[PDB]
RNA sequence: AAACUUUCAACAACGGAUCUCUUGGUUCUGGCAUCGAUGAAGAACGCAGCGAAAUGCGAUAAGUAAUGUGAAUUGCAGAAUUCCGUGAAUCAUCGAAUCUUUGAACG
RNA sequence: UGAGCCCGGGUCGAACGGCCUCUAGUGCAGAUCUUGGUGGUAGUAGCAAAUACUUCAAUGAGAACUUGAAGGACCGAAGUGGGGAAAGGUUCCAUGUGAACAGCGGUUGGACAUGGGUUAGUCGAUCCUAAGCCAUAGGGAAGUUCCGUUUCAAAGGGGCACU
RNA sequence: GGUUUUGCGCGAGUGUUUGGGUGUAAAACCCGCACGCGUAAGGUGAGAGCUUCGGCGCAUCAUCGACC
RNA sequence: UUGACCUCGGAUCAGGUAGGAGGACCCGCUGAACUUAAGCAUAUCAAUAAGCGGAGGAAAAGAAACCAACAGGGAUUGCCCUAGUAACGGCGAGUGAAGCGGCAACAGCUCAAAUUUGAAAGCUGGCUUCGGCCCGCGUUGUAAUUUGGAGAGGAUGCUUUGGGCGAGGCUCCUUCUGAGUUCCCUGGAACGGGACGCCACAGAGGGUGAGAGCCCCGUAUAGUUGGAAGCCAAGCCUGUGUAAAGCUCCUUCGACGAGUCGAGUAGUUUGGGAAUGCUGCUCAAAAUGGGAGGUAAAUUUCUUCUAAAGCUAAAUACCGGCCAGAGACCGAUAGCGCACAAGUAGAGUGAUCGAAAGAUGAAAAGCACUUUGAAAAGAGGGUUAAAUAGCACGUGAAAUUGUUGAAAGGGAAGCGCUUGUGACCAGACUUGCGCCCGGCGGAUCAUCCGGUGUUCUCACCGGUGCACUCCGCCGGGCUCAGGCCAG
């Protein structure tokens, strides 16, 4: 299967290691500046769409505004804690409302939150 | 190739460029984070000192054993379990340990000023006004047009001359 | 380079000319003018078969047999024959499985190298040391030039606990020649068997030792290979009485005496 | 062993800037050792030969021989003892290339610059032997 | 017998193989983002006490100013540096200047 | 047995080998093979026509082919003459050298090295237009750019006036 | 990229090395979730090898079977 | 007559801007053939090479007219598998995705559609005393407000706040920081050998007259001296205007992109005639609208988005630019054409083509002087460790050549077996062992005792054993074994 000039398009990684370097570092860029704040940012629990994968969660993009209004968050805040927020998303059903309400009381229990200036 | 011939055959000097990085690697500062920082140690190393967490999401790989920064119904609704139409929106009302963990705890909880806003010299004047013509009479106030031009509703008057002091 | 013996302008002359049917470099006021190109015969051409990067430089191994073989290692570093076999001189020092106390290596007891070489004489890990001093010579070949100047043997094995001994005895031992130092949780069999020959010298510390039990309890699908002989020793098995009670009678001696 | 990563190890690398430093670069490289004396007087191990110094040489043909600095031939990482010279065929007297690792300074030119170079590793030196003591 | 032809050996030639060396190449990895009408890249002509090229510079021309270092440059010749000093250097750094004819090239 | 291995003697001056594993741009008599060098042929073929050369002296280490003089020949104004255009670039002159070039020699040379030499109001260029080409107005073309040259271009000059 | 044979590991499982976490830093060590390939009981005669000499009978073949 | 407005012009007008280079990676346009397979043709190479236009440190893409049919996901980008699967092809040669899922990185927004209408609230200039003034643009619309998982307006009650200095800090350069030149031998020169030391968070590398941790530059860690520009920042001055902002509620409203979708047709393209996408031409829309998908389920029910306006870091690419670090790479016919005054010398009208060529010696100490020669040079003499290193310069093979030495030669030489002659050589041998006497010189003779070590019965040390025993030498005799060729 080489009908074709293959020679010229052949990428070989040997930089793998020199590139996870590279990540790592960046990481620790991240917690240099936000120094006590986590690198990430807090995502909901969400299934998989397709019947094979329906038996499994996973992360998804960002809190729904429902879910975020159940827990007791502000709109505008949430981004500003570290809280994803995605406006696509849609409930559907009371489960996935109960499994990321819980997840963001969880979230507040832990946070230590400090005045503004 | 050619440039790179002519520069070793040249009297001109080499441009040694420095090492120098878009991002610092290390905090900095007098915070409690700078202060406790160890340049040597990873990003979990020094998270699982503080007692914080540096990752939310979900483990991508094995870590170090030590590592601990990555992480009645009537009518039948699931919040029932969860409770303790407006919410407070600039704060959260929120409720053996590392020492940087306790720091950070007292550095969160320790009270601090407001700077309550005070109100103009006219704004004051024009509720002197208010108070010298109709008294104590809100609904009075309100219904006036000279003295009360930008025709204001008796409740905001009344607040007004609560936060100056009178009455 | 890909364009190695590429980037020159040549042509084949033909069939009826009583010359060599390459091809040959056009033009007519250089020396070049004329001369053969284009082949690994051929002064200033293309190699044959040129190297390429995709060449598998790296090896995949699997973990399982990764982990025998360093229990293999460890095995044979507990063996006193195989120690002297591999060139490590072993006759001041008592207990092949040199354990030394932790609290003579942990903290600053060890940070200065006038202090671990110190130890190291006591422990009788000495003759080997000025061993790999005395070894020092220059390489023979085109390494030299390639940045592999001097070779020499190799030392005793520091294996520690980084918890517990705190990672400062590294920096004693580091300028000392032959002297490797190496974690616990992280054994080398590139420094356990060195040139693939087993019977290195290992100098343990107290707490590695405790700690050797735990990281193969932790090693995830591997268990502790089961030998399929139980007894290595032949003679006893040969010369048991369970074995000769029930042996023919010999058919003959070693050697024989011709008849005819 | 080398440990910080804008240090390089390579022959290559380190032949090509001994033989092709400045002249700044090259006053460094032709440093000499100081004398006992020097060393218990001014707590100094070494300093970059100049013209006016005294030196002993202790290495090569000229076993123990004295003399004054006549010229820091820096091209040629030479210098040029006084009365250490060898005659030409014709009878003229030509110097003898002497590499400063091969002498010892017993007497110092002294000047300004000179002593505070002196008094710049004195001060290093004590720092570390108190830091070092205690 | 000599001469000539051939074989071997020693020495000497022709020629540049072999060993040794390498301020070169080749490949991989890492940090960084910077040409030009405020005239670029390229071309040309000039400039050193003694220079053809390479290199550097532009009629302030193998260079000027500033900063640092601290006593050279060197093939020769001639000046230095008072060294207890704004100060040698074909020195390094470099934020200020000079910058001929053209070339996108623009009376 | 063999591919090979080891030692002695000479030369030389700065690195190298044995053992066992790993690795490969790893083993030559050929390919009218590649590059470089060297033979026999061989001191052989050969060193052409332009009738033609000779005597003394000088220079010089060295003179058939360098000079002076004399002789014998020749071009015969459609020249073997004296000047230019184009082209070349220092070949022009003096002094010095004789490694290489002038298919013999050389003291000679358009060779080599060191110095010197080209002086304009009137001689040419510089000004003008010729056949012809280019820009601008416009119009094509994905575009590098093509057509277009007076075109349905506001395109160039000059004067007068009691202010 | 297929395929045959030999050695090695684990074996109804096997494969750490996309990636993440340590590191004395391109090595070595470790592994959370998916993913690739594979997997979710008879009669008679011979027959290696055992035998308490009565017999028991591997693998495999032949035949009668049983099931899907 | 004068004066506005519109449109179009002039100016070496005031201030600006573009062109060219580079093009490794990136965004588009345009665009082959050799080759492979098959009766042929389509196909393949390839949506590649060549050609043209346009950017950056990345570019491009990008916040659903999406994926899906789910218990749902939720901008873009990239890796892994999906997968050589679906799909298209004489179901030839072949071609060939994507959803889900694991992961790296994550970030959201700006307009047009509204009347500020109780106040163009907006902005370009150029004159300044830097206080501020005028000229204009603009109502054919510049500010504030809003951008459809929204929003506005009122009402209500909580909550929130803006500017200027700024110690100091991080990053990067920069000064300084360990230890033998101790004794002896070889050597021109120790950096070699032997002895005695020291330092080491430094035994990386390089130089110095031969292998240097301690002679020198550097190397390691913590500091320390001065400077540069960005960013952060403890604190300190102030703030203000009935100024802005988040939400809550509702007997009031809620504007969403056209020669664009779409139908027909031609070319091209894709795995993709529900045309996979794009382009040209003809016609040319809608508002409980439009697009895509699911579904035999009884009608086209249901699901999911909102096109024709725009911005946006990161994970990703990189043969180019400024550097930096490395290699089980090559070692001067190799490695780039170029380790050298190499894209040079040279060739061609031109486009273009394009080499050869490294090494004296530690130090020129590169041979003074004498002599022969016209000179080039030669010979003495000299430097050097070496001239068996004299710039035709490290080492200096073979082909080919000279001299000397030996030998052979009636129309080939060379090769195999076996003697002989001549020259030249490696071995072997030189004596060992054991007995019997004699002269000795010395107590590691047997035994016993104590201690110790072991294989637990064998040894070793110390004592006793001070001589028909034991150990070495010397002088004799004898035995045996010894090299080569033979009878």
């Amino acid at each position: 299967h080489f009908r074709k000039h293959w020679q010229r398009r052949v990428r070989c990684h040997f930089d793998q290691p020199g590139k996870k370097v590279t990540r790592r570092l960046a990481r620790r860029a991240k917690a240099a500046a936000l120094a006590p704040r986590p690198v990430d940012k807090l995502r909901p629990i969400v299934r998989c769409p397709t019947v094979k994968y329906n038996r499994r969660t996973r992360l998804g993009r960002g809190f729904t505004l429902e879910e975020l209004k159940a827990a007791g968050i502000p709109r505008l805040l949430a981004p500003t804690i570290g809280i994803a927020v995605d406006h696509r998303r849609k409930n559907l059903s009371e489960e996935s409302l109960a499994a990321n309400v819980q997840r963001l009381k969880d979230y507040k229990a832990r946070l230590i939150l400090f005045p503004r200036k | 190739r050619e440039l790179q011939k002519r520069k070793r055959r040249s009297s001109r000097p080499t441009i040694r460029m420095p090492n120098r990085r878009k991002k610092a690697l290390n905090p900095a500062g007098n915070n409690i984070i700078a202060k406790s920082w160890n340049k040597k140690e990873t990003l979990s190393q020094n998270y699982t000192r503080f007692g914080l967490v540096a990752k939310l999401g979900k483990a991508t790989g094995g870590t170090a054993p030590g590592n601990k920064a990555l992480l009645s119904e009537s009518d039948a609704v699931p919040q029932q379990q969860q409770q303790e139409n407006h919410i407070r929106q600039h704060d959260l009302e929120l409720e053996s340990k590392p020492e940087v963990l306790r720091a950070l705890e007292r550095e969160a909880t320790r009270p601090v000023e407001k700077t309550v806003r005070h109100q103009s010299e006219r704004e004051r004047e024009w509720l002197q006004r208010l108070v010298d013509k109709h008294g104590d009479d809100v609904a009075a106030m309100a219904r006036d047009r000279k003295l009360n031009p930008y025709q204001q509703t008796a409740s905001d008057i009344k607040r007004r001359l609560k936060k100056a002091g009178l009455l | 380079s890909e364009k190695a013996g590429h980037q020159t302008s040549a042509e084949s002359w033909g069939t009826g000319r009583a010359v060599a049917r390459i091809p040959r470099v056009s033009g007519g006021g250089t020396h070049r003018a004329g001369q053969g190109a284009f082949g690994n015969m051929c002064r200033s051409g293309r190699m044959f078969a040129p190297t390429k990067i995709w060449r598998k430089w790296h090896v995949k191994i699997n973990q399982g047999q990764k982990r025998f073989a360093t229990a293999s290692a460890l095995a044979a570093s507990a063996v006193a024959p195989l120690l002297m076999a591999r060139g490590h001189q072993v006759s001041t020092v008592p207990e092949v499985p040199l354990v030394v106390d932790s609290a003579a290596v942990a903290g600053d007891a060890v940070a200065k190298t006038a202090a671990a070489y110190k130890l190291l004489k006591a422990i009788g890990a000495g003759p080997d040391v000025e061993k790999v001093k005395k070894s020092k010579k220059l390489r023979a070949g085109k390494g030299k030039m390639r940045g592999r100047r001097h070779r020499q043997r190799r030392g005793p094995l520091i294996v520690y606990s980084p918890e517990h001994d705190g990672k400062e005895l590294v920096k004693g031992f580091r300028n000392i020649p032959g002297v490797e130092t190496c974690p616990v949780d992280a054994l080398n069999l590139l420094q356990l068997a060195p040139g693939g020959h087993l019977g290195r010298f290992i100098v343990w510390t107290s707490a590695a030792i405790k700690q050797l039990d735990a990281v193969y309890e932790s090693k995830k699908g591997f268990f502790l290979p089961a030998n399929i002989v139980s007894q290595a020793d032949l003679s006893r098995l040969i010369n048991s009485t369970e074995i000769q009670s029930v042996l023919r009678a010999p058919k003959g001696e070693a050697r024989t005496k011709r008849a005819c | 062993m080398k440990v910080r990563p804008t240090v390089s190890s390579s022959r290559r690398k380190a032949r090509k800037a001994h033989f092709s430093a400045p002249s700044s670069v090259r006053r460094v490289i032709m440093s000499a050792p100081l004398s006992k004396e020097l060393r218990e007087k001014y707590n100094v191990r070494s300093i970059p030969i100049r013209k006016g110094d005294e030196v002993q040489i202790v290495r090569g043909a000229h076993k123990d021989k004295e003399g004054k600095v006549t010229s820091v031939y820096r091209l040629k990482y030479v210098i040029h003892v006084e009365r250490v010279t060898r005659e030409k065929a014709t009878g003229q007297t030509v110097p003898i290339g002497i590499h400063p690792s091969n002498v010892v300074i017993t007497k110092l030119h002294l000047d300004k610059d000179r002593e505070n170079i002196l008094a710049r590793i004195k001060a290093g030196r004590e720092q570390v032997a108190k830091a070092k003591g205690k």
